[PDB]
């Protein structure tokens, strides 16, 4: 039993949620594998889509999956695992887990200006 | 029992700070700082070269879809050696929170756009532009947005005059409404309206 | 005194004068069509020669950011130029119209209490 | 006395969308309009 | 009754939800509708309904519209019952005067009195706020009942101390009313 | 002749013949109250009163000045910095 | 000022009459010129034609004039959008130094009778940003101006007591006397 | 009474309205009284004669500058997180 | 915020985006503020109308007409 619309503008109803999910989760578990094991992006975003992948394994229904998700629609969660994997795809590019590129001069991050000393 | 005095929500305290962390801790390239202020109002100061990559985590990630931009903010702080400091301010309707983005940025630096990433700053990163020379690279096009085609300068500075440092003015010589050196009718009297004592104690060591 | 900065639209001071020799060659190729196209007094060789004056005047500079900085804002102003969005007042702001030339001499100025 | 509501409350006051009567029906409509033109062609 | 494309939840309400409906009778009355202009026909009828109604038009000068005791109009600067001048020249007026209207020149007087040789108020300039009458520690300046003040020519709105004095001198009984009718709220 | 140009005001101020400024009243009236407050708080009696420390409200309370007290115990009239009313002590 | 006249005194007083000239004009073409500028004037003041020129705040009230309250329509008074049709334009609002060439070039297009009514504290003197960078002060830099109404939303009483006040001017106008004294 | 058309009048205005007409227009009986007796303001919690001072209930002094939240895990450590509850807006 | 959480309403949503869903959107904004209207007029204390720290809000003017610190208040915060 598929829903008539989503309720949102521009958004069209997902025939296969569940495939497209899985497959979404693996290539963004494919995308962080490549990055190193100290990086806490990784890590965090390993365990997110594996307990999602969790969620979208044992809930083979649509409304289930969504009640047990809580994030929104399925075609919400698309679009999530879609902007994720861009996400990740830009990390391999960026690499954020080294460290500072530029440490804060002095007096910058104060904010009383004027005060001496 | 205190009435008078705003009562702060823990909710949105424990939960900010959690995420400060957790924000820390996934960008250490690029965040400096993060603080939660009276208000229960978070803000993360990141190093110029990371506007769009901490823009663009704060919109995508599952655990932080900071998918609405409300505004970007320039403050222009003359006393800094970066005078210039940039604030993007992020919505999340997916958990129902606020981010503040911070950083530092001098005129003759440019900065990254965020319209990549949110197309929003099309639109906001011309207006600092058009109040303070903040040249944002990468932009599709960045025009003056707000003041007169013929104005030089850019007025939102604190180095900027009040009253401006040109008026116009039809000439019927001319025929047509010319540009003139400025002269006040009545001039704006500054008031100093300092206070001679301190009223904050918890605010006379908070710039170390 | 030397500090690593991010390069504004340029990364040597031949590049940034090849960019401002574009800027020159493309306001002098819109002259005529801004003569043609405002309702303004100036004629084609005045509005030549102002805009040598207005470069000769930034000839002083030397500074790479800085320069990038005059070419950002003179391709604005062409931009506004092309696309009619000034008017024929703003034209004329180049040429100090409406405005008594001040003397420079002392006793002029001592009169005129200047 | 401050400026306050009356005891009891005041009224409920209305904002939901009540329709104008429509007396037409559109087979009736049809109809009239046929037995009309028929009169009208005799 | 159509039923609901989305399922509208407790806290909210839905519009433009409704199915398009497809028994043949409501398409007969949409068909109706549409070759007939029976909306059309609701929609000149309650236009034509409004002809009969009462006119709004207040008839102006004859008639003029409600004000409240509390309304801002013509600056003015009042006086004692015992006819001294009620400005001491204290001039918190012009400090919380928001676009700096007010221009306060003071000496003293020959019996020793704080009050101004000079009070002017740029009409033109003034946003008719009302900050100098709550600033006011005395009732000096008040805002008075006078709003038809237009004038021909862009020098006289510019309020000098005679003139605001004069003003108080016109208007004294309805802003003296006023104030006894507003003391308490404020 | 117009009797309204060199006619003093509260302040003591008047455009003298000389001026240049006199130029604006040809066509409008120069505007000069005639209620001066010096003669209208001069013309009211002083008020006599026993106490030592009086005050003055200035009429009504909400409606008056803030209030003050003023001390009797010197010989003379006493002015009040707000009202202008003296106050004097038998 | 004047003292308004006491009933007493009042009642000894003659009616004004319509014509602010007086029906007491010496020569028979004096009197036939006066009475063709009264009806002249009659004719100019029974319908201006404001122009739709809403700036800023102002305008609001602008409207406020058109609403059935206050109801502009029955003093002759209708906007027009183009202003070659229009008789007035009303500044209500704030004129800025991008707004100074193009309020100018739509008041140098309206045909000439033209009466400006500034309607606002933006419109007159600069107002609340007069001390701002890219703010005219006041619109009497540009545009000359016949009427100037007050407040800094004027109430709508206050707009329309100018429109009278510049209907009052109009019947002021004095045009064909001059050309006999000319 | 009330400034109104007769019945007539009325049955066809509220025929063509499609349903029953109240008036648009206020009026004196049908409105408040324009004069009116003085009111009198409650007092609030602070104007108690006893018990108030001011540093226990002083609101602008309690602000305390931002905590750094990384050295404030640092300074006291001598279900993933999230900025706020979920809502679910489809 | 101001509360906002003591009053019950319906918030409008429209489906198509186009301008006839927001104009019904308005319009029943238009309608859902008259039931928060209602509800404003039912339900309202009686109390003061400003905070009572008198160093951010003005007092009243018997006090400032009658008591010192009251006085001090309203010249420096005016
Ligand atoms: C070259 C020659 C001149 C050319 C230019 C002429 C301009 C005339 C307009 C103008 O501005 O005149 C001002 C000019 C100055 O007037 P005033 O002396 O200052 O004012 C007169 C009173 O003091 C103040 O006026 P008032 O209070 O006495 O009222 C004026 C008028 C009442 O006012 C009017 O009649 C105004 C017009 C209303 C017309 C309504 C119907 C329109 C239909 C259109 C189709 O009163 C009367 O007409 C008398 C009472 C009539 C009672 C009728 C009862 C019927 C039942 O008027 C005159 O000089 C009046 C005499 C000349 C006008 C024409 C007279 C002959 C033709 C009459 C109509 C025949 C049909
Ligand atoms: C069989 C046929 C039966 C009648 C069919 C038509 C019925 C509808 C109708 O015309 O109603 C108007 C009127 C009823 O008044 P309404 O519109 O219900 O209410 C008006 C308000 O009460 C007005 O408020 P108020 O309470 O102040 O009323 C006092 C005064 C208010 O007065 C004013 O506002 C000033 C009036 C100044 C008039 C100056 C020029 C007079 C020239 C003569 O009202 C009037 O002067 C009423 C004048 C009505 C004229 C009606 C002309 C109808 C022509 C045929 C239409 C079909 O009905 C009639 O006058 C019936 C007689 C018509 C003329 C018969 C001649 C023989
Ligand atoms: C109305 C009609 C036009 C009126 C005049 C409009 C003038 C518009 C341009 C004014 C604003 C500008 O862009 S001026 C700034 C451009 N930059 C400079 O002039 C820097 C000069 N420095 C340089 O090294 C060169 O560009 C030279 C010196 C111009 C080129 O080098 P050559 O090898 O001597
Ligand atoms: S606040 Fe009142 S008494 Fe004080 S200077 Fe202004 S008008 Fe005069
Ligand atoms: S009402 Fe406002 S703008 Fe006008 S004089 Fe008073 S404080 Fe100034
Ligand atoms: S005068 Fe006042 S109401 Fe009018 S545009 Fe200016 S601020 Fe707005
Ligand atoms: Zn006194």
């Amino acid at each position: 039993i598929i829903k008539a619309s989503t309720g949102l503008t521009g958004l069209a109803v997902s025939t296969n949620p569940h495939h497209t999910l899985s497959a979404l989760y693996g290539k963004i578990l494919r995308a962080v594998s490549k990055m190193p094991q100290d990086a806490s992006y990784r890590k965090y975003t390993e365990q997110l889509v594996k307990q999602r992948a969790d969620s979208v394994a044992q809930h083979k229904d649509i409304t289930a999956l969504e009640k047990a998700v809580g994030c929104g629609q399925v075609e919400e969660l698309i679009v999530q695992a879609e902007n994720e994997l861009i996400l990740a795809r830009k990390m391999l590019g960026w690499k954020p887990w080294e460290k500072l590129v530029q440490a804060a001069p002095a007096k910058q991050w104060d904010w009383p200006p004027a005060q001496i000393m | 029992d205190k009435p008078t005095v705003r009562q702060p929500d823990a909710v949105a305290r424990s939960h900010l700070s959690d995420f400060g962390r957790y924000v820390a801790e996934c960008l250490p390239k690029y965040v400096q700082k993060v603080q939660l202020t009276a208000g229960d109002e978070l803000e993360v100061l990141i190093a110029p070269e990371g506007v769009v990559p901490v823009l663009q985590f704060l919109k995508d990630h599952h655990q932080a879809q900071f998918t609405n931009l409300v505004d970007i903010a320039g403050v222009d702080v003359p006393c800094r050696k970066n005078r210039f400091e940039v604030v993007y301010n992020l919505l999340s309707l997916r958990y129902n929170s606020r981010i503040r983005v911070k950083t530092y940025t001098d005129e003759l630096t440019p900065l990254d756009s965020a319209c990549e990433v949110h197309k929003a700053a099309n639109w906001y990163e011309r207006e600092i532009w058009d109040m303070y020379g903040v040249f944002f690279a990468n932009h599709p096009d960045l025009r003056r947005i707000l003041t007169d085609y013929g104005f030089e300068g850019h007025p939102q500075r604190r180095d900027f005059p009040l009253s401006g440092y040109v008026e116009l003015r039809y000439d019927d010589e001319k025929k047509r409404v010319v540009c003139e050196p400025l002269e006040l009718a009545q001039e704006f009297r500054k008031f100093d309206l300092s206070a001679p004592w301190e009223q904050f104690p918890n605010f006379r060591n908070a710039n170390p | 005194a030397v500090q690593q900065v991010r390069p504004i639209l340029s990364v040597d001071r031949e590049e940034a004068r090849k960019r401002a020799l574009n800027l020159y060659k493309a306001w002098y190729r819109q002259i005529p069509y801004i003569v043609m196209d405002y309702d303004i007094p100036m004629t084609v060789e005045q509005c030549r020669d102002k805009l040598r004056e207005e470069f000769v005047k930034h000839r002083n500079v030397t500074d790479i950011r800085v320069i990038d900085m005059l070419v950002i804002k003179g391709q604005m102003e062409l931009k506004e130029s092309v696309e009619i969005w000034k008017q024929k007042g703003h034209i004329m702001r180049y040429w100090k119209e409406s405005q008594d030339p001040k003397p420079t001499d002392f006793l002029s100025k001592f009169i005129q209490g200047v | 006395k401050q400026d306050l509501p009356p005891p009891g409350g005041y009224k409920k006051i209305p904002f939901a969308r009540v329709p104008p009567k429509s007396y037409f029906t559109g087979f009736t409509t049809i109809g009239t309009y046929v037995v009309v033109t028929a009169v009208g062609l005799g | 009754e159509p039923k609901d494309i989305v399922e509208v939840p407790k806290g909210y309400v839905y519009v433009n939800n409704k199915e398009l409906s497809m028994e043949f009778a409501d398409i007969t009355d949409r068909a109706a509708s549409t070759m007939f202009f029976g909306e059309l026909l609701r929609g000149f009828a309650v236009t034509l309904a409004h002809i009969f109604k009462e006119p709004a038009t207040i008839n102006y000068p004859f008639e003029k519209g409600p004000l409240s005791p509390r309304f801002r109009g013509e600056h003015a600067l009042r006086r004692y019952p015992s006819g001294e001048e009620r400005c001491i020249a204290c001039k918190l007026c012009e400090a919380i005067c928001p676009a700096q209207a007010i221009t306060i020149e003071a000496e003293e007087r020959a019996d020793g009195s704080r009050r101004t040789t000079r009070y002017d108020i740029d009409m033109t300039k003034c946003i008719y706020c009302g900050f100098c009458q709550e600033a006011c520690p005395v009732d000096a300046i008040v805002e008075g009942p006078n709003f038809e003040f237009s004038t021909e020519t862009h020098e006289e709105l510019l309020y000098n101390k005679e003139k605001l004095l004069c003003n108080g001198d016109k208007w004294e009984s309805e802003i003296a009313s006023n104030l006894q009718a507003d003391h308490l709220y404020r | 002749c117009r009797g309204d140009i060199e006619k003093v005001t509260h302040t003591g101020q008047v455009f003298d013949k000389e001026d240049y400024r006199n130029a604006r009243f040809v066509n409008a009236k120069r505007y000069v109250n005639e209620n001066w407050g010096i003669k209208l708080i001069e013309e009211v009696p002083p008020k006599e009163c026993t106490e030592r420390v009086v005050f003055c409200d200035g009429g009504d309370g909400p409606l008056g000045h803030p209030k003050v007290y003023i001390n009797l115990d010197k010989p003379g009239n006493h002015i009040c910095g707000y009202c202008g009313l003296r106050f004097v002590k038998k | 000022q004047q003292t308004l006249p006491v009933a007493e005194v009042a009642q000894n007083l003659p009616k004004k009459g319509y014509s602010p000239f007086g029906t007491k004009q010496s020569s028979v073409a004096e009197w036939s010129l006066a009475r063709l500028d009264d009806l002249l004037n009659w004719g100019r003041k029974g319908s201006i034609w404001p122009l739709t020129f809403g700036l800023a705040c102002c305008a609001v009230e602008m409207m406020h004039i058109a609403a059935p309250r206050y109801d502009m329509d029955r003093y002759g008074v209708v906007f027009r959008a183009s202003p070659r049709q229009a008789d007035v334009i009303i500044v209500a609002g704030t004129l800025t130094n991008k707004m100074a060439p193009a309020l100018r070039k739509v008041y140098d297009q309206m045909p000439e009778p033209r009466w400006v009514i500034s309607m606002g504290s933006c419109a007159n003197g600069g107002g609340y940003y007069h001390y701002s960078y890219s703010v005219v002060r006041g619109c009497d830099r540009i545009i000359p101006v016949d009427i100037y109404v007050p407040g800094c939303p004027p109430t709508a009483e206050a707009l329309m007591y100018g429109v009278l006040q510049l209907q009052k001017k109009v019947k002021r106008m004095k045009t064909l006397q001059m050309w006999y004294r000319k | 009474l009330r400034r109104d058309v007769s019945p007539l009048i009325q049955r066809i205005r509220a025929f063509l309205l499609g349903r029953e007409h109240n008036l648009a227009l206020r009026f004196e009986d049908g409105l408040a009284d324009r004069t009116q007796p003085q009111p009198e303001i409650p007092d609030g919690p602070s104007h108690l004669l006893s018990a108030n001072y001011y540093c226990q209930r002083d609101g602008r002094r309690e602000v305390l500058p931002p905590i750094d939240l990384v050295e404030q895990q640092k300074q006291l450590a001598a279900k993933l997180p999230t900025p706020g509850k979920v809502y679910a807006w489809d | 915020y101001d509360a906002y959480n003591l009053v019950n309403f319906d918030v409008p949503i429209g489906t198509k985006g186009d301008c006839y869903d927001r104009y019904l959107c308005r319009v029943e904004e238009m309608r859902q503020s008259l039931r928060i209207i209602d509800q404003c007029l039912n339900q309202m204390p009686a109390g003061e109308i400003k905070t009572d720290d008198a160093k951010v809000a003005p007092p009243s003017r018997s006090e400032m007409k009658t008591s010192m610190e009251a006085l001090i208040h309203h010249f420096k915060l005016f």
